[PDB]
């Protein structure tokens, strides 16, 4: 069902300035847009092969994110 | 032209490997992306010679139908990326001429000189980042090294701490690096939409005399 | 050869303008300063096989009949430029084996593997400085590259934050990379004439067996 | 009258090092040199295109400065 779109590779560091907290590996945003609601769905998790959930971010048609540790 | 940095670096077993053991999976089973008749898509749409403007992306998309050899852009009717959806946000503000689209097509831009690279080429479906150790780097490494070694004045558009730095240290003076956050919606916000990189991009093409981009996409056949 | 990549260079749009610029000012009306057919003369006078040394120097000299080419290197009559003449002072205490010519003339200096390169190769009669938005420092820049590439063991003089440190990062292991400040009067002896470039050159030069140089002038 | 033989370019700390101001951008040191009173008369100037006159120092034969801002 939610189709993630793509997938992007960052750094603990561009995370952190975002998340407020650090990552301790590389992360992986998947995003899975929302035509309709106008809502951004993203999933960050560790880097291949685990895919291990670190954390779930939510943002809206003006970039407000509500954010939710995994 | 790319019978340059592609007449050796073929021949080397790095990349020697990195193809077969990429073969092999496709008939071992695993459906792996870019059909290897796309592949080579950014070489293909766009010369060593005539790249005015030089864009980093990732892996391909790793969903069905998406991907086809360039980075960012994805078939005539596939969903736009949201990434690529951004990078139209900033257009639609930044460059005055403008409109958008209706689908995220751009081998337009890359048949006017914009080199759309991945530093990754193939990825496994479903799995992202999935093809990173092969070999896909250290090529795509080579072909940098080229374009910052044979040419003058290249526009190097680098989004994200991935491909900016990371993979991308160019003579700073032989080359305009323009640096920016990643489109990525969990980044554009707070702190990369408000950066005039098409625009700027543009600016200093007229002004080194060479005809500028037209940054709106189309849709051929 | 020099036809080791300034044969791509050469092509390269930005190397085309920068000619073309440089002559349409010539034929529109202004007298830009080395005559095309001299231009290129370090090049010439020393090849990059040849390259024992390399003296960076910044744009030609804007008056009449003194620059020919090489950088401060003035052709057989004109007066010795302040800096040229500081050179000598250094040059007539730093090796005892000489005294000091009766012009600027240093092509000598060039057959001798010394590549005098200018930073930006034309000027405009009068307004130094003024061709500096062209092409010549990318060019230029090359051209200190390849030396770096292709070459071992050379002596980079470097005087002047401008030329030193600025456009001059060589690999300090390969290279030997002397600084010190610019011989200009508004700068040799707040801390320049002390060291002793000329025979360090020679000294390093002399200590992988090669053929040292002899910084006395001569007439062709 | 007044020959300027040559034209060297500084930068701001090279600059300030002499002259104990520092000039807030690229200076030109213009030469003119005197074979009899053994003086050098050096006009400091902007960089191109403007040259607009910074400092204007004078040196005697051991190097003493007379240095006046313009």
């Amino acid at each position: 069902q939610l189709v993630i779109q793509e997938s992007i590779l960052m750094l603990p560091e561009e995370v952190e300035e975002v998340i407020g907290n650090k990552p301790e590996s590389d992360i992986l945003v998947h995003t899975a847009y929302d035509e309709s609601t106008d809502e951004n769905v993203m999933l960050l998790t560790s880097d291949a092969p685990e895919y291990k959930p670190w954390a779930l971010v939510i943002q809206d048609s003006n970039g407000e994110n509500k954010i939710k540790m995994l | 032209t790319w019978h340059d940095v592609l007449a050796e670096e073929k021949q080397q077993p790095y990349f020697l490997n990195t193809l077969q053991t990429v073969a092999s999976e496709r008939q071992s089973g695993v459906t792996i992306y870019p059909p290897q008749k796309d592949v080579f898509n950014a070489f293909r749409f766009t010369e060593l010679g005539d790249v005015k403007v030089v864009i980093l992306g990732q892996d391909p998309y790793h969903g069905p139908g998406q991907a086809h050899g360039l980075a960012f852009s994805v078939r005539p009717g596939i969903a736009i990326p949201p990434s690529l959806l951004n990078m139209y946000k900033e257009l639609e503000n930044t460059i005055p001429g403008f409109t958008r689209p209706n689908h995220g097509y751009l081998e337009s831009w890359a048949r006017q000189g914009v080199l759309l690279l991945n530093t990754v080429l193939t990825v496994r479906a479903g799995q992202a980042h999935s093809h990173a150790s092969l070999g896909w780097e250290t090529f795509t490494d080579k072909v940098i090294s080229l374009i910052n070694q044979h040419r003058e004045g290249v526009v190097f558009l680098l989004w994200g701490s991935h491909a900016q730095k990371k993979g991308a240290i160019i003579d700073k003076q032989r080359h305009h690096v323009l640096k920016a956050p990643h489109p990525s919606p969990l980044s554009a916000h707070r702190g990369f939409f408000g950066c005039n990189h098409f625009v700027l991009a543009n600016q200093w093409l007229e002004q080194r005399g060479e005809t500028p981009i037209d940054w709106m996409p189309v849709l051929p056949a």
